[PDB]
């Protein structure tokens, strides 16, 4: 599977969801990248101009990449594994109701999961893992990567 | 089967959404896994009737699935198969 060959990775937030305040989207995304940078030699920097390695997009239905979202319900987001262009990009279904906590789809947890894919991780068969396919809500204070998530990401990046 | 690769198994009465992939210029049926972040299975029929070639059309279908041969850019969590449709009907 492909990996980022550099440790300095940039991300850009293409647009924001109207479900949450802009600062709350920024925080969730920054903290989701922090989860992964804490256990790898990767460094993530937010850029607002030019081409980023990981583009963060909020979109509904068809949005130009041949993988149309499915409206409210079904899946929540999708991301592409490391590579040029669309590679690494993380898209969030705008037909979902994104939340800072629960009572909708938690952006932080979904971004942790999608960024894991942006970095080259597949799904985990450990029910405790953030890379486990099932959406599971946990509070941001309680949230921790499982041993399986750590083993998976360190197997790729050290 | 219209599929090039050997039949893995038969799928029965799956519910999906029809869409068109512009990269490989082929129609597919998308089935999402409920309560998952991003688990999706794409079924690329090699025998789809033109009657069902409509964007966002919801169908109930059955068929024989094989590994896909298409060179396609897939997001993580999305897997694709070739499908020889045995039955397909428009729903809602
Ligand atoms: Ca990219
Ligand atoms: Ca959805
Ligand atoms: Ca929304
Ligand atoms: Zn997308
Ligand atoms: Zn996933």
């Amino acid at each position: 599977g492909p990996v980022w060959r550099k440790h300095y990775i940039t991300y850009r937030i293409n647009n924001y969801t109207p479900d949450m305040n802009r600062e709350d989207v920024d925080y969730a995304i920054r903290k989701a990248f922090q989860v992964w940078s804490n256990v790898t030699p990767l460094k993530f920097s937010k850029i607002n101009t030019g081409m980023a390695d990981i583009l963060v997009v909020f979109a509904r239905g068809a949005h130009g990449d041949d993988h149309a979202f499915d409206g409210k319900g079904g899946i929540l987001a999708h991301a592409f594994g490391p590579g040029s262009g669309i590679g690494g990009d993380a898209h969030f279904d705008e037909d979902e109701f994104w939340t800072t906590h629960s009572g909708g789809t938690n952006l932080f947890l979904t971004a942790v999961h999608e960024i894991g894919h942006s970095l080259g991780l597949g799904h985990s068969s450990d029910p405790k893992a953030v890379m486990f396919p099932t959406y599971k809500y946990v509070d941001i204070n309680t949230f921790r990567l499982s041993a399986d998530d750590i083993r998976g990401i360190q197997s790729l990046y050290g | 089967s219209c599929c090039d690769k050997e039949i893995i198994k038969d799928v029965s009465e799956l519910t999906g959404i029809i869409s068109y992939n512009t990269e490989v210029k082929r129609w597919y049926i998308s089935v999402s896994d409920a309560n998952s972040y991003d688990n999706v299975t794409l079924y690329f029929p090699c025998n789809l009737d033109s009657k069902y070639m409509k964007e966002k059309e919801k169908v109930i279908f059955s068929g024989q699935i094989s590994k896909s041969t298409l060179k396609i850019t897939l997001p993580a969590g999305t897997t694709s198969y070739c499908i020889n449709l045995m039955s397909i009907n428009k729903i809602n």
